[PDB]
């Protein structure tokens, strides 16, 4: 087993998130947000169209030159 | 892509 492993930060509150669910930016490691910044990023972002990397710095798909966005599931957990 | 939610 395993008490912990090693103590990753959410990026916008700095709070532990390490193995919990929280929200991982595909193309930056350290970009990591709890659901309760995540929410707050969603809810910002919403009237925009689309909800992209809570950093606010448009992170691409990996492999892509476009910025990932949120999928209506990946809302409805975090917003749940 | 994998889900953004670990
Ligand atoms: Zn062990
Ligand atoms: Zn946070
Ligand atoms: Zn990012």
């Amino acid at each position: 087993s395993l008490a912990t492993s090693a103590p990753l930060c959410c990026t916008l509150c700095h709070e532990r998130l390490e193995d919990t669910h929280f929200v991982q930016c595909p193309s930056v490691p350290s970009h990591k947000f709890c659901f309760p910044c995540s929410r707050q990023s969603i809810k910002q972002q919403g009237a925009s169209g689309e909800v992209y990397c809570p950093s606010g710095e448009k992170c691409p798909l990996v492999g892509s030159n476009v910025p990932w966005a949120f999928m209506q599931g990946e809302i409805a957990t975090i917003l749940a | 892509r994998p889900s953004v939610i670990t």
